[PDB]
């Protein structure tokens, strides 16, 4: 069980990184802030791979995984 | 971005060419060209003077995946900006855009606003 962490968000971006997401893989605890974004990854998708998708909008330093 | 900047529409589809074509225009680039696969692509590239490629996904010859791997892996346009557009949000297809070094991906239908986001997030992660 991995925990992902997404910061200093843009106006749309939280729904927006959200959404993005949700099409690599299925997210549960999934907690919107006003400029972050955080949520438990099933496991299914290396990070490496979902990191280079987020990418096209943020960069890579405000991405973090964990484990919880 | 420059309103100059020259675009090359991919896609073996006339009318979808011709809407992307179309939706250029309402957001003020008039300088678009049209290719209908990765080979007749290529060769315009070679011709020079292009600063964004906007390719589909599936195409006859040699496909978007194809078509930019071969832009990334030569020489002189190696950088050159390329939108993937993709029928679904299929995770293999956007993965696999991702790590080829596509600077996005847009699922289409599209309308000329979610056009415009994807353009501007492109130009400003290049500096454009
Ligand atoms: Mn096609």
């Amino acid at each position: 069980p991995r925990r992902i962490i997404l910061s200093r968000l843009k106006a749309g971006e939280v729904d927006l990184l959200e959404e993005e997401l949700g099409h690599l893989t299925t997210l549960t605890d999934v907690v919107k802030g006003a400029d972050s974004l955080s949520a438990i990854l099933p496991g299914d998708i290396a990070e490496d791979d979902i990191t280079a998708v987020l990418c096209f909008v943020i960069e890579a330093d405000q991405i973090t995984f964990e484990t919880v | 971005a420059d309103k100059e900047l020259k675009f090359l529409v991919v896609d073996d589809f006339s009318t979808m060419r011709r809407i992307v074509r179309n939706l250029l225009k309402e957001l003020g680039f008039n300088n678009v060209e049209e290719a209908e696969d990765g080979v007749d692509a290529l060769n315009k590239l070679q011709a020079g003077g292009y600063g964004f490629v906007i390719s589909d996904w599936n195409m006859p010859n040699m496909d978007g995946l194809e078509l930019l791997k071969t832009i990334r892996a030569d020489g002189a346009m190696s950088a050159l900006p390329v939108l993937m557009v993709t029928a679904e949000a299929k995770k293999e297809n956007i993965i696999a855009a991702a790590q080829a070094g596509a600077s996005g991906y847009v699922v289409k239908p599209f309308t000329a606003a979610t056009l415009e986001e994807k353009l501007n997030k492109i130009f400003e992660k290049l500096g454009m």
